[PDB]
């Protein structure tokens, strides 16, 4: 769901002003690696799975017993005063969604403003989805995959 | 543990009228009636014992 | 029928009582179908349907509470588990999964307390 | 040493409640999220107090 | 339905205070019993002052004998009997409040139950448990 | 990341959890079934005080 | 760790209480802990606290509700007069005795059965202790209670069918026995109200044992002699004594025969003047006042 991918980005936002360490965001594929783009690229300290109460200390299989009340726990990063995940914000909206070939991702990644799309900026990250995996938009380019652009983080 | 005799019958039967007018549905709020009438029409459509959604 | 079952209750229970034996009893022996007439009789012309209920309830908590507290113990003996599934026709239990395995003691539990009841 | 942030799942109670039910699915609690009991300063307790009053 | 009725009879006779009242009971009690109804109590509350003078079928009062009468009947018996009661000259005033018995069944009067007692059985087993 | 995000229920634990449930629906039931009849008991108790003749 | 010296500091040890700080209403032992501070604390408005009090203050001695509030002040009270209300008890060496020739409190005493011959009055008491008890947390009571009562009906039903037969074919006037002893053998062991809140013994006003003779320059002590204040011209109202205020408490001042003439003389102004009096007795109410009952000593 984009519209989820909206309120988490909406939500790590709001975190962010306030400065909170751990937040929960909920239990899906597309959040799982939503979430582990941003732990891999450093803009999260922790990516664990818990519940609706807090993160898992010992392995908890999910089932649908349990499926309801499970959520995702992310470890915000704060650095000289001034937080490491700034702004999140979806590229691809629910009512609008943006499907580009490889070519015009690199073109975007260029400095050319592709379909309204502002051009990658330093030290951003555009995720992609393609085949339901997600990844950063260098390396669907590097693996010649066309793909939704789903959003940017700085 | 026994070694006021028995009730007159005429008794026991003016108590069981008493039962039966109370409960009567004849008696009773029109919102009774309805609440059978659903328990009715769930019993013959539902799909299994219990299947009330 | 004017008759009611208090009334025939009554006299069920006063002719079982007295001894007397009017023809009423005969066609109370007909109108329920009570051909002997003695204390085992009215006890069971009052029988009410939630008595029923009342142990198949107990029957169904009993299963449940078995079902889990023998899957529950056999998980805590490992050795005891390993036995379990073998007595029960596994074929070298020892190697399986925890998932791949306690589905067959549940399996298993739910085999000897529902198969053999 | 009350442990903060544990979600006790169906399939640790197992057993009926005190009404002699089992628990089946996850309540309307167990499913809003907990994460302001993280943040919020615990409550200090000890059984001298009780004593001490 | 469970009814409460509180009707003010009128003292006509100061030598027969009680006679009125003893009658109106009668004619509304065999109304109730006629129509599939049930009496559950008649609950006396003796000769009381009007809190002012009242009128009724040009004549004025200044006391009148009040009585309760918790029955069972349905609506439109209910209704029946208040009709009659609103054209009785006998009756001052009379009142009929629904006792709601959604929870329990028996439910006594709200004079007994301003007194803490909720039931009609709880009334019997303290005449006969400790009487 | 490489674990199942979601693990089905295994036949048999279908068949525990439908038993606790139907177990669940009919304790109900006979609970307020015998609570009716113990409210139809004290009703018997009080009809002689109740008039119908 | 922390948590454990905290719990264990010299303000956790200090029960919480919420009770007014200013009460109009009968008085009858103290409600707040008196807390002092050392002079040279008190130079420093140092009390031990949250926060330093305002040097207005000169007393050693206040009392209070809350560290710190809402209003960024501390609820508190400068005076510990409690403390002078008992020690002007222990000087007038008068030992409590109970009027009712009950067991000393503060003395492990081997007790029997004799009062739990009321089993029924007391079992019930817990239910029926309930005069200002919620209108449905106490009907919490009947339902909560019921279910525990109704879990132990099998084992009562062969009990007694196994004990006493008889009774269960003759006459229930034995079987309630059965009952009320039956549940409070089977909750002994359980934990009702297992600890008592009720104010025990003379509730640490004094500890002094009677029988003690005081010996004096002058020979034993037979009398003991106390400044005194009467407070009401006319006896109370209803009773046949006046009242006295001895030592920070109102005693009950029975006069030899008649009254003294200062009495008329001064009127309402009373008590203005000091009198001599005799403690005669001292004794404890259940709701943890004292009785003291005293004597005019008149010049004679």
């Amino acid at each position: 769901s984009l519209v989820k991918l909206a309120n988490t980005c909406a939500h790590l936002q709001n975190c962010s002003k306030v400065r909170v360490a751990l937040t929960s965001i909920p239990y899906t594929k597309l959040q799982l690696q939503f979430a582990y783009n941003l732990y891999q690229q450093g803009f999260l300290s922790s990516l664990q799975k818990g519940s609706t109460m807090g993160p898992d200390k010992d392995f908890v299989e999910v089932t649908p017993d349990n499926i309801s009340t499970r959520r995702l726990w992310v470890g915000l990063k704060y650095r000289d005063n001034k937080p490491v995940l700034s702004s999140c914000k979806l590229i691809s909206k629910p009512n609008s969604r943006i499907h580009l070939p490889m070519e015009d991702m690199k073109k975007l990644c260029s400095g050319v403003t592709i379909r309204n799309i502002k051009p990658l900026q330093p030290g951003e990250l555009i995720l992609v989805r393609a085949h339901n995996n997600i990844m950063d938009i260098n390396e669907a380019i590097s693996k010649k995959l066309d793909g939704e652009v789903l959003c940017r983080v700085k | 543990s026994g070694l006021v005799g028995i009730e007159d019958i005429e008794k026991l039967e003016d108590r069981r009228e008493a039962i039966l007018r109370i409960l009567s549905m004849r008696n009773s709020e029109n919102k009774n009636a309805i609440k059978m009438a659903v328990e009715l029409a769930r019993k013959e459509f539902e799909r299994f014992p219990g299947d009330t959604g | 029928e004017k008759t009611t079952l208090l009334r025939d209750i009554r006299t069920i229970q006063d002719a079982l009582s007295s001894g007397s034996t009017p023809k009423e009893l005969l066609e109370i022996k007909q109108r329920y179908g009570i051909q002997d007439f003695s204390q085992e009789t009215v006890r069971q012309l009052l029988q009410l349907d939630i008595s029923g209920l009342e142990v198949n309830l107990e029957k169904q908590r009993s299963l449940i509470d078995r079902i889990q507290t023998r899957l529950s113990e056999l998980l805590s003996n490992d050795l005891k588990c390993d036995q379990f599934l073998k007595d029960h026709g596994v074929e070298d239990p020892l190697t399986l999964k925890k998932n791949i395995k306690k589905n067959l003691l549940r399996k298993h539990v739910m085999m000897d307390m529902q198969q053999p009841s | 040493g009350h442990i903060i942030g544990k979600l006790v799942d169906v399939t640790e109670q197992p057993h009926a409640n005190n009404k002699g039910l089992y628990k089946t699915r996850p309540n309307s609690s167990d499913k809003r999220v907990g994460v302001k009991r993280l943040y919020r300063p615990p409550k200090l307790t000890y059984v001298e107090d009780r004593l001490r009053s | 339905m469970l009814y409460e009725l509180i009707g003010l009879v009128r003292i006509t006779n100061s030598n027969a205070p009680k006679l009125e009242a003893k009658e109106l009971s009668s004619t509304i009690g065999k109304l109730i019993i006629q129509n599939r109804g049930v009496v559950r109590d008649i609950v006396p509350m003796g000769i009381r002052y009007l809190p002012k003078i009242m009128k009724k079928d040009q004549e004025k009062h200044f006391r009148a004998y009040h009585f309760l009468m918790l029955f069972d009947s349905s609506a439109a018996v209910q209704s029946e009997i208040l009709r009659t009661l609103k054209k009785d000259p006998r009756v001052i005033r009379s009142s009929i409040v629904k006792v709601d018995l959604d929870k329990q069944l028996d439910r006594a009067s709200s004079l007994h139950r301003s007194l803490g007692k909720k039931s009609i059985l709880e009334l019997v087993n303290e005449d006969y448990q400790s009487i | 990341m490489s674990q199942p995000l979601l693990r089905n229920r295994s036949p048999e634990e279908s068949e525990l959890l439908k038993l606790k449930r139907n177990y669940n629906r009919s304790l109900l039931n006979f609970q307020a079934h015998k609570k009716k009849l113990n409210e139809l008991l004290n009703l018997y108790h009080v009809a002689n005080e109740f008039i119908v003749t | 760790t922390l948590a454990e010296l905290l719990g264990r500091s010299r303000i956790a040890q200090v029960a919480n209480n919420h009770k007014p700080l200013t009460y109009t209403g009968k008085k009858f032992h103290p409600t707040h802990q008196i807390i002092e501070t050392k002079p040279s604390t008190l130079y420093r408005q140092e009390w031990g606290l949250k926060s330093a009090i305002p040097s207005k203050i000169k007393s050693r001695y206040l009392v209070y509700n809350d560290l710190d509030t809402l209003e960024r002040i501390t609820t508190f009270e400068p005076r510990g007069g409690t403390q002078w209300n008992r020690l002007r008890f222990q000087e007038m060496g008068v030992p409590i005795v109970s009027n009712i020739g009950r067991q000393n409190p503060f003395f492990k005493y081997i007790s029997r059965p004799e009062d739990e011959s009321h089993a029924k009055l007391s079992l019930f008491k817990e239910m029926k202790g309930d005069t200002d008890i919620s209108p449905a947390a106490m009907k919490k009571r009947l339902k909560k209670i019921t279910a525990l009562i109704r879990s132990f009906q099998d084992e009562f039903k062969e009990w007694l069918v196994e004990n006493h037969p008889d009774e269960l074919k003759l006459n229930s006037n034995k079987l309630e026995d059965y009952v009320v002893k039956f549940l409070n053998k089977k909750l002994e062991t359980k934990t009702n109200k297992k600890f008592n809140t009720e104010i025990i013994g003379t509730g640490g006003l004094s500890y002094s044992l009677p029988g003690k003779l005081k010996n004096s320059p002058n020979g034993v002590i037979q009398r003991t002699v106390v400044p005194g204040r009467i407070l009401n011209v006319v006896k109370e109202n209803n009773d046949n004594k006046w009242l006295a205020a001895i030592g920070g408490f109102v005693a009950d001042v029975v006069f030899f025969q008649s009254p003294p003439s200062s009495f008329n003389s001064m009127g309402d102004f009373i008590r203005m003047k000091t009198f001599l009096f005799e403690i005669l007795e001292a004794s404890m109410e259940k709701n943890g006042s004292v009785s003291m009952h005293a004597r005019l000593l008149e010049p004679q």
